[PDB]
């Protein structure tokens, strides 16, 4: 299919709720080698977030499970196996983005715009990795997280208004790795109230879209440090 | 829960 | 898997909002071929309506943009076979329910009130099948539904008192069949009425647990005549 | 639309 269907396919599915169908498209449109729009890079992006939002809070109402289960308890054992079978198939849509991200939307990548929003998708999903990893499959997780958040964290700071949508979703992401991952809350306050504070000072060059999506972030930034300081 | 971007349906 | 594993993995499916797995889980209970007390009912029909749910939603969304779209539209053509898609799924899932109805539910049914739950649940999926058809198809699937609904009317009136729940609920999904498939509001209305009127007249004779669970779905009823005398 | 049951989750 050429890209043109595959869009209008791919918005027929968000319309109807169906992400897997969603997903493939957007895949298509990028395995053809060419750089996507704001509005295609937005499309995938929203595409593999619901496919595997349904892994991660399936997980989670799993393993919460798993935990109030007595260690001796006879039903233990399928417990766990229902969690591995969940956790591969969130392992398999997490590689498949970092597949997508590290030979397609990375490389191609021409404006820092885009690297950042591709660097901070590649450590949302090695993020989602390390939720439900164990050990040093863990720690490698964390790291991969960790450095494409970094890299993009930079670069945005080089090249971007700390107003920009993506840079603040970028720093609302990262803060939430800093407090759930590294477990370090202190740090991810900052971070978020860093971004948030020098945020509000060129709201007064924004257009209409550009302001609704920076305050919305902005709000969510906000969200979580109530959140993280009470 | 901790709010991050995107967010699903 | 032995049938007590299954209804675990059933009933941990459901907290993991995991549909497709409850339903093959209870797919596999019914199939064993014991009658199934009222929870693996229950799980049954809570797993394949979700799981019908998301192909009905889909539907209603893709026919609705199917209609706006101008039929000279070249765009008109992939709108109509996503829809068939969409469609087929949906038909997979109507028929893989009514054979087990017919298979195994329905046949070893041993009480009227299973044999009321089952043939309202053979009316709730021909009548899903009658808002996707055609046709000659069209009066056919609406025959297969009314009379599964007709036939699991007149067994709740002789057998099951106008409170019961299951009776209640089977009032409440045929008036809507008369509703939205015979195109008949003033029946509709009538049969919602009659089944609401009747058991008022029953309610004080219930513990508070039942008069809660009757409560709610005569509240339904009168939801509908209210959405309908507008 | 109208009330059935059962609903979706
Ligand atoms: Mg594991
Ligand atoms: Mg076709
Ligand atoms: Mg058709």
């Amino acid at each position: 299919m050429e890209k043109t269907e595959l869009i209008q396919k791919a918005k027929l599915a968000e319309q109807a709720e169906r992400y897997d169908d969603m997903a493939t498209c957007m895949k298509a449109v990028t395995e053809q080698g060419a750089e996507l729009s704001n509005e295609e890079r937005n499309l995938l992006s929203v595409a593999y977030k619901n496919v595997v939002g349904g892994r991660r809070s399936a997980w989670r109402v799993i393993s919460s499970i798993e935990q109030k289960t007595d260690t001796s308890d006879k039903k233990l054992q399928l417990i766990k196996d229902y969690r591995e079978k969940v956790e591969s198939e969130l392992r398999s849509i997490c590689t498949t983005v970092l597949e997508l991200l590290d030979k397609y939307l990375i490389a191609n990548a021409t404006n820092p715009e885009s690297k950042v929003f591709y660097l901070k998708m590649k450590g949302d999903y090695f993020r989602y990795l390390a939720e439900v990893a164990c050990g040093d499959d863990r720690k490698q997780t964390i790291d991969n997280s960790q450095g494409a958040y970094q890299e993009a964290f930079d670069i945005s700071k080089k090249e971007m208004q700390p107003t920009h949508p993506i840079r603040l979703g970028l720093a609302l992401n990262f803060s939430v790795f800093y407090y759930e991952i590294l477990n370090n809350p202190e740090l991810a306050c900052t971070l978020a109230k860093t971004a948030f504070d020098e945020a509000i000072a060129e709201l007064d060059t924004l257009n209409e879209d550009s302001y609704k999506d920076s305050t919305l972030i902005m709000q969510l930034l906000r969200d979580n440090l109530t959140l993280w300081t009470s | 829960y901790s709010n991050t971007l995107p967010v699903r349906k």
